[PDB]
This record gives structure tokens, sequence and C-alpha cells, in this order.
């Protein structure tokens, strides 16, 4: 039976260098006897590919700096960004590896709020 | 040092077949699997399945299977994705990945158009 992700929102608001939340549940545990906790969480910008950020849950992808950080167990997951720029603005996406089929979360548009002059 | 190039986008009419190619560069094509992912409007990312480039064999997602193909030309370091009898609903950016080592292949664009589909 399928592992159905599911991310708690499809947006969320943030103004530059706060901080921000971005929430993941999984239907299973998945983590796994040797370990391992088989969650990603990629950024998809738009024009580019999808990019890594964390594996294994909590660890960070070559190349990502220290203000992304994952936590989590079992079921419910949680990538915090400490002091967002607006590079950081895109999609973040979970994804389990656990099981066939892979399966990503419906993604949350990060949108860096700004008055209109 | 390590890149992967796909194919260029594609303009189809539905009923028709494409074929995508994905080819590997900067480390050994046969270590490391190939995936594939769509990305939807309104549909985010989807995990299409992967296939094991050492030995050639395929798992699929469950709604993959029926018009879509993976294949490989192992001497050309190439993966490809073919899809047939083309559905408004595959109008997405496929994208070739080796997900473990977190390598991305550009993207192929498909857009299927019922009226649009002769430009180019
Ligand atoms: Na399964």
């Amino acid at each position: 039976m399928d592992i159905v992700m599911t991310q708690a929102a499809p947006s969320v608001p943030v103004t530059p260098g706060e901080s921000v939340s971005i929430s993941c549940r999984s239907t299973k545990s998945l983590l796994h006897s040797n370990g391992n906790t088989y969650l990603y969480w990629f950024l998809q910008r738009p024009g580019q590919s999808p990019q890594r950020l964390i594996y294994y849950m909590s660890n960070l992808a070559s190349g990502v700096p220290d203000r992304f950080s994952g936590r989590g167990s079992g079921t419910d997951f949680t990538l915090r960004i400490s002091r967002v720029e607006a590079e950081d603005a895109g999609v973040y996406y979970c994804m389990q590896s656990l099981e066939y089929p892979y399966t990503f979360g419906g993604g949350t548009k990060l949108e860096i709020k700004r008055l209109v002059p | 040092q390590i890149q992967l190039v796909q194919s260029g986008p594609e303009l189809k009419k539905p009923g028709e077949t494409v074929k995508i190619s994905c080819k590997a560069s900067g480390y050994t094509f046969t270590n490391y699997g190939m995936t594939w992912v769509k990305q939807a409007p309104r549909k985010g990312l989807k995990w299409m399945g992967w296939i094991n480039t050492y030995t050639g064999r395929p798992t699929y997602a469950d709604d993959f299977k029926g018009r879509f193909a993976f294949s490989l030309e192992t001497s050309a370091s190439t993966a490809y994705l073919q899809i047939n009898n083309l559905k408004h609903e595959d109008t997405a950016t496929y994208f070739c990945a080796s997900l473990g080592e977190d390598f991305w292949g550009q993207g192929t664009t498909l857009t299927v158009s019922s009226h649009h589909h002769h430009h180019h």
C-alpha cells in the first residue's frame, strides 16, 4: 500500500530575514531497522530542476547553508529556514524513499511578503 | 564534473508518441540508477519510477503503468522515457535524476495540444 505524504499547507508566508517552518506527514513511519529515516526535502524554483536540501531526514546536502535544518520522528517532519533570503523563494517538497513507489508531498510555496508602494 | 542532459522540449498532438532522452556524464553510468519525475502544472512533483542502469530492470509507480516505458542505451550512458498515445494530462516537465547522488537533468517540457501542436 502506498505511503502517502502530506504537507500541512500549500504556501506559507514570511518576510525577509525572518524564519519559517514547513511541515510534512507520512502515513507510515520512515524509520528503517537500519536506523536511517528515509525522508528528503527538495526545493524547486521556477525554471530550475529540483534540488535536494536534506537527506535522511536531517542531514544537509552539500552546498546547502546552515540556516536550513530538519527534524522529526517517525511520521512527522519539519523543515526550518532560520533567516530567509530572496533566493529561498520556491516550492519545498518532502519525499519518502522507504518503500516503492517513492512519494512526494504536495509542496509548499514559500511566499515572501512585501508591501505595495 | 557531472552532467545529466535531456533532449529538448516537445509539442505534441493527442495520441502521438514521444521519446525523451537523458544522457549522463562524468560518473560511471551503471553504478547508479535513474529516476523519472513528472512535474505538473497544479500537481507538484510525481515519482514515475526508476531503472537499474546495471541490470536494466525498471520499477514503475502504478499510475505510470501502461503508456510509459523506461529504457537504456548503456553504451551511450543514456536513459530514455517513452510515452505512448499522449493525453492532455501528460503535459508536464519530465526530469531524470540519479536521486541518491542528487544529479538532475535540466527537464524536458512536453506539451500535448489539440490545436497548437504545429508551432514547432
Ligand atoms: Na509499496
